[PDB]
Order: C-alpha cells, then structure tokens, then sequence
C-alpha cells in the first residue's frame, strides 16, 4: 500500500518508538509482531499511535491478533496475497476472528462450547418446544455458566422466540 | 434506573437518630428486607442483579450529616466494600457531584433524563436542554453507566440477546390485530420485571415513553 | 494461592518448549506468555494439548489473550489480593472473556467508524423513528464502509425496521 501493510499469517512499545524517533531525528519500517507482549487494551491503540507520532513513514507489520486488525482498514490487510472480503476497521474482534482468521468464536475442543448451538438445534428439532432433552441441556447451561451469562441470556431468548413463533403459527 | 416507590420505612430506623448514633451500630439485616421489596433484587442505580450488595446514601453521610438514618436517603447499590460503578464510585471516583444535579430514582422518573440505546449506551434523553440536560449528563457520570466496561458490556449482551426477539414481534404487527399484539407486547414487558437491566430492555422494547 | 492443575494469571517455539520439557522429564512448569507467536487457532488448542501429553504436572501459565482463557475454568483464573473473575471462562465466547475479564470493548473505541452504528440510532430516535437526510448520509457511509453483507449493515437495517414499526404503533394513538 502507501501507509500501512499488515500481512496476517505499553512499556514494550516504548523502546520501539524511542529507537525509531532517535533514528528519525538523527537523520520503511519492518515492524514484526506489533502485538508482542501487549495487553489486549494497548493492542487497540498501537496503530493509532504510530500513524499519529509517525505521520509520514511507510509501515509493514506482521500480525495474528484480531484486535490490532480491527484498527486497520481492509485495504492494508494482505493475508497469505489477496485482502479479505470484510472491512476490519471498526468491526467486532469476534467477527474479524471468524471471517478473516477462520477461528470459531468458542473453542472446538471444549465440549462445553457446543451447548448453546446444540441447544438451538435441539429446540428447532421439536418445533420450538422444550420437551425433555433440550430442557436438560438448558439446565446444564445454567448450572455451568451462570444464572445470567451470555450463554444463558441467549438460550432464554430462544425459548421465547420459539414460543412466540409457535403461538403465531397456531393462529395462522 | 427505574422509578422506585418508597412506601413505608423500616421500624429499625426510628430508635437511631443522627448525631449520637453512627451508621455502623445499625443492624443492616433489618433494612434489607424492606429495600428488597422496593427495588426488587436489582441495583437502584444500574439495575444489575444484587449479588454483592450494600446500602448507599444518595446524599453521602459525610457531606450531609443528618439524613443518615432517614429512610428517604437509603438505596441499595451493587458494590460491597469487600468496584467501578454506582455506589462505590459515587464516593471514591467522581470528584464533584453536587447532589441536586443527580436523578433520585424514587422521586424523579429516571426515564425523562435517560435513553438506553440498543447498543447498551446510556445517553441523555432526546431534546433535553438547560438544567434537565445536566441531570442526565451527571447521573451518567457519577453512577458510571457508560464508562465501565463490565457494565456497558453486560448491558449490550442483555439488550442485544433479545434484539432478534424484538424484531419478530414488531414484524408480525401489520398482520396481527391491535389487541392481540398489545397483549403479546405486555406479556413480553411483564417478564423483564424479573430480569437484569429491566429498563434497558424496556427501552429496546417500546420506548422511553416518548 | 494456587490451584492443583492450572493457574492462569491474567508453532516452532511451542514445539521446542514441549520437546525440551519432555526430554527433561524422561531423563511444576511455569510457562510465561503461553500465547507467544501462536495464531488464534493454536491458542484454543494449546491448554488442552499441554495436559494430554503431560497428565499430572502443575502449570502456572500466564497469559494476555482472551482465547487461551476460554479453554480454562473460572476457578483457575487469577487476576491482579488476586481475585478470580465472576464469569465461567471455560466455553465462553472470546468476546466476553475480553470485555468482562480484561476490560476491553469488542469494537475499537478510538476508531470513529465503530461508533457510527450506535450513533445512527440517535439520528433515528431524534427524527421520531423515520429516516432523514442527515441519517441517510450515515446509513450510506455504513453501507459503503462495511460492505453490503456485514453485521454492521444488518444491525443498521434492523434498527430502521424496528424504529419504523415502533413509530407506526406510536402514531396509532
Ligand atoms: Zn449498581
């Protein structure tokens, strides 16, 4: 590109910025793994502090972290070299992970991750009623995650939308 | 924030009078059975689920001697002193919150000075100006409702987990009749009373009565 | 205060570490930054591969990513009087072990293009619910900056319909 090129395959940033500034004042940058040793909170504000403190310089970075990609435009992403099909500037770090990095949001290995999706499958396998098997899985969702978690507030919204769908269909 | 309704006062807050007495010598176990009846099992300021509960004085006990054993001034906040939200933050945190420029849940409908977008953000209501706009911008700042990542993150999930459910009810509106659809909406607004962020969902369901 | 099996305090390198550990053992393990030079689809299968090879060896791994946390239970987390979180990380999505365990919003806060959607609602709730010129120039900028497939446009077009029917019933009154 012309300004940034991320090719996907604060203390730590200090030395880097200081050395770059010293070299610039005394007078392209290959910045590998700009997400190294950075908390996910400083990863959201690393490329914004390099296009501000270093306005006129070309940057080529190497990255495998969804957060620092969420601060870059899609024009600069050159994945191993055609850019992805989604805009990764302001998109959730969970949709830049599934669609640009082919990583499912929840782990595949953990058998407790295929419980909400399996719950949807079971609930839509009975025409929207919690008969006897989806009820057991819903009980295991509450007992494991919590009384109010993201995996139970989503499971309880399915038992309600399905109930409404059944009620409306019975009227139609 | 909901419109809490203070009906009666605990009898325990009648043998204790400000001055000679101290808040510590009050058996808080005799106050909670009344607070839980007023605000339910949710925080007064953020409507989270009270799990780590404590009793907060709307006007603090240091800047307002007296009003410390007055029922009108006691609310239930979601942070015990073994936090970055309402209650604990109202004292340790925000540095200037003159009590007049704050929404009292039990005396001022906190729906005229607050709007809960479907993205979980609490922005002042629409069209407010003058002092009424300072009340919203101050209650959203002293009771962090937009600046805590664990709360703004817990209300986006609760308000967006039912967003697909809202879109269907309104989708089946021009095909249904007024009475049946209104009954279904009521049934959907009669179940959030016992759910977290009862007002964030209600704003995603019908409106802030606008 | 540590657990018995896991204590998480919030490919060549990993293989070399595993080989060195195996060679030392055959002849506790406190890994630092387990998610070092690991693609996301090698972080959600690293904690489960560190125990399968080594059945009984206490680990004091320290991490910064919200993905290797989703393969660990809540009881094993140790924030920094270190205190465990209040959510079940095991099996949780890698966008709520970040928000509610690491205090980092899903969408960037500093990018003016992420607020757009949450701002487009405001321009819709101000004009009574229907669209206008100042709001349609922010819907197009969402349909030209996020492409016509994405969730951002699928949420902006869900607000439009919901607020066009929320103003339809309100109008009938
Ligand atoms: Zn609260």
């Amino acid at each position: 590109e012309e300004d940034l090129t991320v090719i996907i395959g604060q203390r730590v940033f200090l030395s880097l910025v200081a050395d770059l500034a010293r070299r610039m004042v005394m007078l392209i940058v290959l910045i590998d793994e700009i997400e190294l040793h950075l908390h996910p909170k400083w990863q959201q504000e690393v490329i914004l502090n390099l296009r501000s403190v270093f306005p006129n310089i070309q940057f080529i970075i190497t990255t495998h972290s969804p957060i620092v990609l969420s601060t870059i435009e899609k024009r600069c992403i050159r994945e191993f070299l055609d850019s992805p099909d989604m805009q990764t500037k302001g998109s959730e770090n969970a949709q830049i992970l599934e669609q640009v990095m082919n990583v499912h949001p929840t782990p595949p290995g953990i058998a407790e991750s295929h419980w909400l999706g399996d719950f949807e499958l079971l609930l839509l396998d009975n025409s929207g009623e919690l008969d006897n098997q989806s009820q057991e899985l819903y009980d295991k969702i509450k007992t494991h995650f919590g009384i109010d978690s993201a995996e139970l507030k989503k499971a309880d919204s399915l038992i309600r939308i399905n109930k409404m769908k059944n009620k409306i269909n019975k009227i139609r | 924030m909901k419109e809490l309704a203070r009906l009666e006062s605990p009898e325990i807050l009648d043998q204790y009078t400000a001055g000679q007495n101290d808040w510590m010598e009050i058996d808080q176990s005799a106050v909670w059975p009344k607070l839980t009846e007023m605000q339910g099992e949710f925080c007064a300021y953020c409507e989270c689920r009270l799990n780590r509960r404590h009793i907060e004085h709307f006007r603090p006990r240091g800047k307002f001697p007296a009003l410390t054993f007055i029922w009108s001034n006691l609310f239930g906040s979601c942070g015990d002193s073994k936090w970055s939200r309402c209650g604990i933050y109202k004292d340790n945190g925000a540095g200037a919150y003159n009590a007049d420029d704050l929404i009292k849940p039990d005396e001022e409908n906190p729906d005229d000075y607050l709007l809960f977008l479907t993205t979980g953000e609490v922005v002042p209501a629409i069209g407010l100006t003058g002092r009424a706009l300072k009340k919203a911008q101050e209650t959203i700042r002293v009771f962090n409702l937009n600046g805590d990542i664990k709360l703004l993150g817990s209300r986006r999930t609760a308000v967006q987990a039912i967003m697909p459910n809202v879109e269907y009810l309104y989708s089946l509106l021009e095909e249904f009749e007024e009475d049946d659809w209104n009954e279904m909406l009521r049934d959907e607004l009669e179940k959030i009373e016992s759910d977290e962020f009862k007002t964030a969902l209600k704003h995603a369901w019908t409106s802030n009565q606008e």
